[PDB]
């Protein structure tokens, strides 16, 4: 029901959609599954957003934004060295497993 | 002539009770005795066989029967003295063909110009270029084969020394003790130290050698 | 025990026959052998736990 | 000159051991750097390294037995 | 990680095999719970 | 201590407690992650995450995957995928998972089927080792 | 000067077998440290070990040689 | 020349002992970085760290029982 | 002194394949717990190994070339 | 022969303080690179590094009594 | 005898100085590599290499005392 | 004596190539665990191991004109 | 004997070099390292290597010094 405002005009540029949204309430493992397919695509960071309703309280949420740092790039630049160690791999194996975690999360929200 | 005569049945028969011990031992008695007995290859078949097969079945219990009378066999050489200086270094040169003789088996007896064929075709020595090949066949056989005859008696010398250097500390300072009692608690401690680790060490590198012949066989 | 006591009896004989010196390398292996008596016990209760119960489970 | 450097020959072949004394503490220096990093340690590690201990004590059985045939 | 990431498999693919390894594991009170967090309203489209 | 930060969409057992150490399957090995510990970030692996908590105890546990993440700071945050306590997973169903594991993987199709058994079967030990 | 400085001469051409014996360990170390990592053991890195342990070995025989050519 | 090149020959073998020394702080060095990475300090890893300094000064009482018997 | 202490120079000299065999071991030691970080065998790691164990026995035959000039 | 192999000879005794010196910079830097690792300084590790110091120049005043008596 | 035994003593004590000297880039390296793990430099860690450089060097001046011993 | 121990002494300058032929060991070696941390395998690293293989060659043929100095 | 023993004694401290060509390795090496671990090159830890190369080739000054000495 949010493809709505964002369907009229792509159709294509959607990537996935999650149906049984809610329903039996959504979770984790979904969260991965959604996730790990997801990767596969030829966007990463141009930066992503990920827009829910985070909420406040049963009734107020606020449609939110968070933005996906899908660099593994200049976050391989930087102060991230300090992670003294830490690979493109494992990184991305974070960014990866952090894009179920949110997923979740955001889903939820 | 008696002498040395002697010596080769003795070290044949303390490894022969056991193994013809064994084979009685499935159906009857037990008794104390048989039940005794028994665990001996029950110590064999439970301590070596965790890094057998590897190789598989068919060469395990061929190899293990050597393994076990290099070990049993330096322990003859342990307690009797004297033994090691003379008894002992003609038992390493005694067992020396067998150590020899035991990669003929396989690996020269089949192929005798490229026995590395049998042994480890790439690895070690390089399959890319035939020269190294039949250098490094000295570093992995001609040499370790010498070796392993060096292995035996390198606890031949250092168990030799406790003994000398003993003898010698209480002849320089025969004071009964006393102050070579200081020396020679550390000689005897040293037994332990060197032969009882060394020993096992020896019929270990008899284990992992005929392993990388006959496993890549 | 009988069959460690056997097994003492012919080295002792060995040792008879092929003896260099008699003294200092008796003190080395006699130490030897002290060591054992103690250390041996508690590793005899082990060798015991061990096998007449891998007997019976086989 | 015969007996004189017998002794001054089996000496220098001695200093040899030195080879085997680090190479045995590199050995198992790494295996003390290795099930650190756990957890094979049962079999695998510290069965690997019985043959790199006897690989290394494969040149003390080489160098002692030299300056002990200069010696008898 | 070339026991899975070999090619592919996603920390995520790994993960969730690791996870789902775990679902696969578990005791029995507890072995009801564990389908609940996993991918089960799950219905991909992309409509 | 680090506010150790032990979670799981199961659990968050710790939750930024102040933790001297928790032993944590990396991908290579491991590490038992001392008290407020440098960045670093590591990606799991299954093994056991033992939370020594400061406190003298050290909890067992049990983790599949996730990432724990090493803060400069005191917080270290596994996030671990899957992070369960022991008492919660079967031996004897790892066990005899893992004895299917092992005759799965012989029929495993390619590294990933393999990984997967692997990821399994070494998953069945990883928790096997603890359990 | 003809049978003396022979024994002499044998004995530090034995001290050049003390690289190999350190070489041994630092060799068969680095693979005690490497299957660590895992899980390459009997594959790749125990198989480069084997022409890691030949390479150092071979600069024992080139010197042991050196020590048998001064001996007969 | 048969009391004299007892003298320097026994220090030629005393040379023996620096790979006894060298190996030791290589033994205890991979234990510091060891138990760095942690947490089994008692028990496994400087049990380990035990029975690797007693095989790597091992080459240094064996190259002491070697320099004591040129001089004594 | 002529005829003699050239027999004991060229012992000195092969004391410099200490270095060649030693440097062998840290190098085909480095490309074996290097290689257990994967995944480049071929064409990179093992072919600088080519290159590492070439500036290594380099100074072995120019150590083993110091022998042979005081023998021939 | 007697005043010159004995002053010959406690200079050969003194390569045995090679093995010290290095081994006292291998068990010195681990507790560099194991403090680097953090955070146990005081007390643990670096309170090791004296147990791992004695053990290493323990040969080396084992090789400064050999040196000194030649010496006096 | 007399006059020149002491000059083939303060040679071969000089070969003591073999390990301050790789003991140094040992402890030097460690630090060096130990920095890069970061971020205790202009303390702590840095000021732990310099009580490293000197107990290596505390081989190489008791090893130096002696080469000026045998000379003068 | 005079033509005597020239020959001695070039040898025993020749056993001073065994710290640089494991100095490009260790050089080249850390340079093969070097390049595996990725991925500056041209320049920065492989470019510094000609500037790293350069001071510790610098010691071999210091070492290497003081052995033919005794020669020439 | 004493034109003699000069050219025995001069390049017996040339060995002392081993340690500054093994020590420049291992200094380097471990700037290779730790540059492969990034980022400071410029400065910080490049610049430590400078300081690292003077700390070890300083006992390789100090030993060429006693052979020159016993030279000239």
């Amino acid at each position: 029901k949010i493809r709505s405002i964002l369907h009229r005009t792509h159709s294509d540029q959607f990537l996935v959609t999650f149906k049984e949204v809610g329903r039996r309430p959504p979770t984790f493992g979904d969260a991965s599954v959604i996730a790990l397919e997801l990767l596969n695509s030829g966007y990463e960071f141009d930066e992503g957003s990920i827009i829910f309703n985070r909420f406040r309280s049963v009734i107020s949420y606020k449609t939110e934004e968070k933005p996906i740092f899908s660099l593994d790039t200049i976050s391989s630049a930087e102060s991230m060295s300090i992670y003294d160690d830490i690979d493109a791999d494992v990184l991305r194996n974070y960014q990866e497993y952090s894009l179920a975690n949110i997923i979740y999360y955001s889903l939820k929200e | 002539i008696t002498p040395v005569i002697l010596g080769l049945p003795l070290v044949t028969l303390i490894v022969l009770f056991p193994s013809l011990l064994f084979p009685t031992s499935n159906r009857l008695v037990s008794n104390r005795f048989v039940t005794l007995q028994q665990w001996m290859l029950q110590l064999v078949s439970k301590q070596m066989m965790s890094i057998h097969n590897s190789k598989g079945q068919t060469w395990t219990l061929m190899l293990m029967s050597l393994i076990l009378f290099i070990g049993s066999t330096n322990l003859l050489g342990l307690l009797p003295h004297s033994f090691t200086p003379t008894t002992q270094l003609s038992m390493n040169l005694g067992m020396a063909i067998p150590l020899w003789a035991g990669a003929v088996i396989t690996g020269f007896r089949n192929k005798t110009k490229a026995s590395l064929a049998h042994f480890l075709p790439q690895g070690t020595p390089t399959p890319l270029i035939p020269m190294l090949v039949i250098i490094e066949t000295i570093s992995l056989f001609i040499q370790p084969m010498a070796l392993a005859v060096r292995l035996t008696a390198n606890i031949t010398a250092g168990h030799l020394l406790i003994h000398l250097i003993g003898g010698a500390t209480l002849a320089l300072m025969s004071i009964s003790t006393t102050t070579a009692l200081i020396t020679f608690t550390i000689l005897i401690l040293l037994t332990i130290l060197e032969f009882a680790v060394a020993m096992i060490q020896a019929y270990v590198f008899t284990l992992l050698v005929s392993l990388y012949l006959h496993d890549n066989t | 025990p009988y069959v460690l006591g056997t097994g003492l009896i012919l080295y002792l004989l060995s040792k008879e026959i092929y003896v260099i010196t008699p003294e200092t390398f008796s003190a080395i292996s006699t130490i030897g052998f002290l060591v054992y008596i103690v250390k041996k016990y508690g590793a005899s209760v082990g060798e015991f736990a061990d096998k007449l119960n891998e007997q019976k489970i086989a | 000159i015969d007996t004189a450097a017998k002794f001054i020959g089996a000496g220098a072949a001695t200093v040899g051991v030195a080879g085997s004394g680090a190479g045995i503490g590199t050995v198992f220096g790494s295996l003390i750097i290795g099930y650190a990093r756990n957890p094979s340690l049962k079999q695998q590690l510290f069965s690997y390294a019985i043959l790199g201990f006897a690989l290394s004590e494969a040149m003390g059985l080489f160098c002692l037995m030299v300056a002990f045939l200069i010696l008898f | 990680v070339a026991y899975w990431r070999q090619a592919g498999l996603s920390y995520i693919r790994y993960s969730q095999i690791c996870a789902k390894a775990v679902r696969d594991a578990l005791k029995t009170e507890f072995k009801a719970n564990a389908m609940k967090t996993s991918g089960s309203t799950i219905k991909i489209v992309k409509v | 201590q680090m506010s150790f930060t032990f979670a799981s969409p199961t659990q968050v057992f710790f939750n930024s407690a102040n933790v001297r150490q928790v032993d944590v399957p990396t991908q290579t090995g491991a590490f038992g992650i001392l008290a407020a510990h440098v960045p670093t970030l590591q990606v799991l692996r299954p093994g056991l995450v033992v939370v020594h908590a400061e406190d003298g105890t050290t909890s067992k546990y049990f983790v599949s995957s996730g990432s724990v993440t090493v803060n400069a700071d005191s917080s270290v945050q596994l996030l671990a995928e899957e992070a369960v306590t022991l008492d919660m997973l079967d031996l004897g169903a790892a066990k005899a998972n893992l004895e299917k594991a092992q005759s799965e993987l012989l029929g495993a199709a390619d590294e990933a089927t393999r990984a997967e058994i692997q990821i399994r079967i070494e998953a069945n030990e990883a928790l096997v080792k603890a359990l």
